[PDB]
């Protein structure tokens, strides 16, 4: 897996060329960040009952028969199983989130991902829905001013909803 | 490539969880470390051509015969002192990855495995490189923690070559 | 017992090996947080009597047939009254030691630990304690990061709850 | 093992009660040492062999029959395995100074270490005359001022100096 | 594996006969070189980095894009595979000389060496120039007059010749 | 082939190094010894004729009966006393290989492998062959260490036959 | 120890048998060898102490800063340059061991084993002694197969420095 | 194991001296004997038949209760055993005489042959009575001057009956 160090360090290997000032530049904007980085991830960490919970009921208000007897969601097995990939991809997008490169959520988590939900049954367009709504919550949860020193965090939440798109994509 | 921050996640996705506040800990101290890594790596990079060629040319003055024997491999004409500047370069570029990675991986992968072999078959005495690498480290100009991380990464491809 | 550093040494240890410069980072990361990790000890150890005491009101607000109700698991009378803020006591006292150690170690050892059968077999429910943490978490009057340092750990044993 | 929090918190669990202000006094006192004990196993680290070597000259010079024919330092296996000693000893103590606690050192390098040493034959004596050393020569590469910000380290040196006196008193 | 003993013998047993005059007085030609193959033999070995090293150095001359990014022979990975290579394929060239007879080259060195090579995107062709580079290199080395009773090694250096031809020509 | 040099190169072979120092001094030992086993070998194929009619005749008078008695496995006819003379040309051919081979290879492999199964499927006494092979070894006409090299390899298949 | 003689009786003990012709073939190869083997080292033994000055001198003018810097590891002063005699007498001693026993054992066991760790811990660079061995090579005054016996230990040596 | 420059050697690395001119000599003296120990070698190895045979028969003559109905050797199980005890003892003494040294002897073929002996309840001073018949008849087969070049071989027929002294010392 790859960070935003890594992937850059290995780009310049392959060229075999000093980092530039443009790429020197950016590594120094991602570590100023960082103590943000860190906020955010701690706060989707803290409260990923909650974002997956405000997404479940919006997913579920949205499309009711997923709840409803023999929808893909009803029954605790089937429910239970719901939440547990929700947790799962919210996992994922705090790990892309750390490290700053989608490299650990696309490799071990959404690589062959719908073609695993194709062969279970389960809608992946639902997934993708519900995928999306992780991430309006997450950004809420993130964007919280209180109790936290006032600052821009716009560009860390712009990388936050890239993971949470690049998620949803490879299930819809 | 392993960084702290990819071994913390590694840590956590083989056991499934999420991170837990240790190992944000752990990705904190990297994190506070960064900013003197990346002046170390700035400084570095930008003197990259003075840092050089001043530590060739440490080499050339502290073994006297790389520059007079006859041989391919000592720097006695045009061609061996392009390519005695072109390692110090290398090994340079290499530190720099380390110190923008936060860890020895970019060395170790890069620069360490098959150095020796490298360095036997050609007849590169390391003591060149580790005196190359001494005039690098008491010359890069760097203060307090800045120092302190190019020191670190400097001394680790030193003990590679001892 | 598992802190932050002597994760560090344990792992150092079995490679037979001084401690590399990722383990120092994940140290320093410690040594900064324990700042924050110290002062959140200290107020919830000098504002001990009063937090206690106002958790116990807060989940007697809650819950109020815990106060009306007979029998020994409930807090009518005056002996229940005192078991109620002796157990809340508990569970600050062993937060604070986490707080200390900068991980969760003495709650996973001293507090959770058995204490799913301890609730079970005396019949309190846990959301009792989760009223009384979430008031602690609440009124302990700390801002910044101190206050990060405390709701991580008060957190952590409500999710041991949950 | 045991560092120096949890030293103090496994106590204070013993006996039931809250940490009182002056085990709340100690352990902030560590914290606010805590950069110059990084500085103190830092130093300690990179200058192992400079350490082991300076400790190794003066015992030889002190005790030559050690590295003359007969010694049991002489030949290339024992000066090997003394070196290799030398480095374990240092290794530990840089444990315990990260730890601020000795517990690491005794219980892992220390325990049983003068019976060995009396088994296979080596002066208990000279290793812990060796020790001392590199006390001194540790403590040296510690409190050099050169590159660092000045302060007072005298409480951090000795508490060092306190775990090299516990290894040579381990096997005197 | 044959040797040059062994090839002749293998020979005459199926064809059931004594060995003729002529099979007799080439292996006793081969046993007189005996000791000049002994000389070139620990000669190509005391000097296989030098061998090496000058035969990659002409390459990398007349190839410059091998030591280049993107070469095949860039980066420390693929420089250190590259050396190991040349020193793997003079090292059965001097059992080829020691056995006199190419069975041992062809079988465990060269049989299906130029298809591992084509899969792994290895320069087939820069390979066998690399090889004839040390060729030329151990000639040399092999015919130098210098610290060695003077004498006639042309028929030794031929066979040796033709074994490092045989090399290269199983990778062109 | 099993030959000194053969097991030389593949002693090397297995540990993926070039030949060590003891390894070139035990192919130096065969050199040494292959001029006189060249000598034997030479000696031996030029008076193949004359020692297999002597070796034959050796045995018919040293075991009379095999010129007398009547049976397939004797040479009391033409056709017997021609696959005696075979048999031994046998012998003696293998012999000059290992000779040549400078090692027990050769005789190993093409005689002595399945030989006591032949003798006693057409009752050929071992003990025929060993007086064939005594003859020869005491009148092969060698001195020195060609004689020695010769005598080797004549006791070997002498010892094969006991 | 490992020489060519115990490796030969250790092979035949093993199988439980006599020594074999091939065996005996290499064991005359080491008796063959052994004459310039003995020479070598007693031109070694006798000339030690020219060889052993000579080499230390020869490092000095190469290496000038080993007789310039300050440091216990250098050769500024009288303590210094008798440390670099000691240890190249030690390096040419086991090399005589080696030639005594024909093979390397005395080399592996008495001197490369740990070199590298003793090397490390005292900041001896392998170059130094390298070019004391180049020159014990190029000064022995020996010639023919003396001189190829001793030049195969010493190059050894070399070899195990880099 | 050690041979006769092994000795030496070992003697002068715990000496830490290069070796004298005398051991240099004695050494020397050894390779000198060269061709003359691997002709005893030999001699005693391709009659080892007719060694063995020569000792058991005098063996016979002398105690015929050993070849008699209840002796130790009666029996074709006995006979056997006995002249392999016979083999493996003149094998050990090639190895030492190759060697030039005893030490593969007394390791591996004479420690505790005695105590095991005993427990076998073979007769310890019969096997050494026979011992010293295979000397003889090792001996006189050695010293034939038949097909050999003539020469003085006493001080190799000494150390190879030294060998021999000590097995039949061994057992007796
Ligand atoms: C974006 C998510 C919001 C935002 C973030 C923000 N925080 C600061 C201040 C700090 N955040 C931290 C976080 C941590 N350090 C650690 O070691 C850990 C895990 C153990 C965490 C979670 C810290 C230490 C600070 C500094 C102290 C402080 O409270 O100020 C800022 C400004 C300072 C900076 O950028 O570094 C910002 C912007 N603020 C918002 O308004 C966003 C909603
Ligand atoms: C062709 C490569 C060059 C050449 C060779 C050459 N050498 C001799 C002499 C000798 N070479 C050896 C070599 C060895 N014997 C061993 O046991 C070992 C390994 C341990 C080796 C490497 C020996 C013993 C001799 C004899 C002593 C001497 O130095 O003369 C000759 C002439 C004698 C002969 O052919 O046997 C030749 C031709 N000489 C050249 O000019 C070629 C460049
Ligand atoms: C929830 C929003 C939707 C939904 C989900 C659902 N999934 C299952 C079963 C599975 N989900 C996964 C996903 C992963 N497991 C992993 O380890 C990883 C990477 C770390 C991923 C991404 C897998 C493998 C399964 C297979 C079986 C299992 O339970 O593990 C179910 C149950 C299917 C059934 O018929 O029992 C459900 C319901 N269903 C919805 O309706 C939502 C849209
Ligand atoms: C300079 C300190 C001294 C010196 C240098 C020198 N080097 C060569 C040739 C080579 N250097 C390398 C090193 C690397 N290649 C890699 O990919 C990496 C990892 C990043 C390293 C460290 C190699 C492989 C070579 C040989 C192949 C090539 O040309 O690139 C020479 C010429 C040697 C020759 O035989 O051609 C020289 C002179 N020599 C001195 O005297 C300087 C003091
Ligand atoms: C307070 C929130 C509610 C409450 C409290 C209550 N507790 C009891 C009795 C017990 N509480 C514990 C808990 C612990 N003992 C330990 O050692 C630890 C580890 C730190 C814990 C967490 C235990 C073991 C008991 C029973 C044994 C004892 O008395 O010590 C009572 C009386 C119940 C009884 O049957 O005796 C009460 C009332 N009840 C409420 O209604 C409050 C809301
Ligand atoms: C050098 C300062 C002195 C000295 C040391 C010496 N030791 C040996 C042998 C051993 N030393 C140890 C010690 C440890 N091994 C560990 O893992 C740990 C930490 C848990 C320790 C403290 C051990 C176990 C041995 C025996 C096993 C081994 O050798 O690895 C020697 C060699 C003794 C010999 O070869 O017979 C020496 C020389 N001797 C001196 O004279 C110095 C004063
Ligand atoms: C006592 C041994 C000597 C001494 C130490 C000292 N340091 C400071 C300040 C700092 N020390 C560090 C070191 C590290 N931080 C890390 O994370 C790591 C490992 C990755 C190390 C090695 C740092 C970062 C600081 C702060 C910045 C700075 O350079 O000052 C002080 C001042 C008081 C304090 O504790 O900060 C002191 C006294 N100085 C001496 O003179 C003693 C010999
Ligand atoms: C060097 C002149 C050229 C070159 C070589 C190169 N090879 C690799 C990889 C491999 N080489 C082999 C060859 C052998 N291995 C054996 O055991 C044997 C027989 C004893 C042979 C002949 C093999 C098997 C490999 C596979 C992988 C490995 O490293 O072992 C590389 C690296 C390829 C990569 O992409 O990493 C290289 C560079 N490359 C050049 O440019 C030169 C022309
Ligand atoms: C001569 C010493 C005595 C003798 C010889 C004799 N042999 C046969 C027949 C055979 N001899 C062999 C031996 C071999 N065949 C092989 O391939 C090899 C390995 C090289 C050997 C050693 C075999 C197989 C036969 C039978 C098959 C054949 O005819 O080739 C005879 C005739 C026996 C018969 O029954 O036909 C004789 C007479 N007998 C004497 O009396 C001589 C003293
Ligand atoms: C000479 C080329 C350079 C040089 C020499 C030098 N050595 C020391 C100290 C030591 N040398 C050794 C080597 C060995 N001891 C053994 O038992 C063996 C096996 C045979 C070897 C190879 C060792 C162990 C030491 C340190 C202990 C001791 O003194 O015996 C010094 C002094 C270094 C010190 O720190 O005391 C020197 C100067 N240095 C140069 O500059 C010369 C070019
Ligand atoms: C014959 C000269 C005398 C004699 C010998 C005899 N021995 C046995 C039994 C044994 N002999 C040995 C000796 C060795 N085995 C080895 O591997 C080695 C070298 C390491 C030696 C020296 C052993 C081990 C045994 C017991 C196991 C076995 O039989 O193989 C017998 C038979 C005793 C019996 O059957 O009870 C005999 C006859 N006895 C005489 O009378 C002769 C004087
Ligand atoms: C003492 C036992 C008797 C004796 C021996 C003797 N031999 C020579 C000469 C030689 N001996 C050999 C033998 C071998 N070389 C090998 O490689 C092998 C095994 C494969 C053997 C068995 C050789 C080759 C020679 C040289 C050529 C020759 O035949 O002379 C001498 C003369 C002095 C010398 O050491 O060379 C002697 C004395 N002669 C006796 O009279 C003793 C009874």
């Amino acid at each position: 897996m790859l960070d935003a160090f890594a992937k850059v360090v290995s780009q310049a290997d392959t060229k075999g060329e000093f980092l530039s000032s443009a790429q020197l530049d950016a590594l120094s904007n991602v570590v100023k960040d960082g103590s943000k980085r860190l906020d955010a991830v701690n706060r989707m960490t803290s409260n990923a009952s909650t974002i997956v919970a405000n997404a479940a009921r919006s997913l579920f208000e949205e499309q009711p028969q997923l709840i409803q007897p023999g929808g893909n969601a009803y029954t605790n097995r089937r429910m239970a199983a719901c939440l547990r990939d929700m947790e799962i991809i919210l996992r994922y997008v705090t790990y892309a989130t750390l490290a700053g490169d989608s490299s650990v959520l696309d490799d071990r988590c959404l690589n062959g991902l719908r073609e695993t939900y194709q062969a279970l049954g389960v809608p992946g367009g639902s997934v993708a829905a519900g995928v999306a709504k992780m991430k309006d919550a997450a950004i809420a949860i993130v964007n919280d001013p209180n109790g936290i020193t006032k600052g821009d965090c716009s560009a860390l939440v712009s990388e936050i909803a890239s993971y949470f798109d690049r998620a949803a994509a490879a299930v819809a | 490539m392993k960084t702290p921050i990819t071994e913390a996640i590694a840590a956590a996705d083989t056991q499934g969880r999420f991170l837990s506040n240790t190992e944000l800990q752990a990705v904190n101290g990297r994190f506070e470390r960064a900013a003197a890594s990346m002046e170390a790596a700035r400084a570095l990079t930008n003197n990259a051509q003075q840092l050089i060629d001043g530590a060739a040319n440490a080499v050339y003055q502290k073994f006297p015969y790389t520059t007079q024997m006859q041989g391919a491999n000592f720097a006695s004409d045009s061609r061996g002192k392009s390519k005695c500047a072109r390692d110090i370069g290398y090994y340079l570029r290499i530190i720099t990855y380390s110190l923008v990675a936060g860890g020895t991986g970019p060395l170790d992968e890069y620069l360490i495995a098959g150095l020796d072999e490298i360095n036997r078959t050609f007849d590169l005495s390391p003591s060149w490189y580790v005196e190359a690498l001494k005039y690098i480290k008491a010359n890069h100009g760097l203060s307090g923690q800045a120092a302190n991380e190019a020191n670190t990464y400097i001394d680790y491809a030193i003990n590679a070559l001892s």
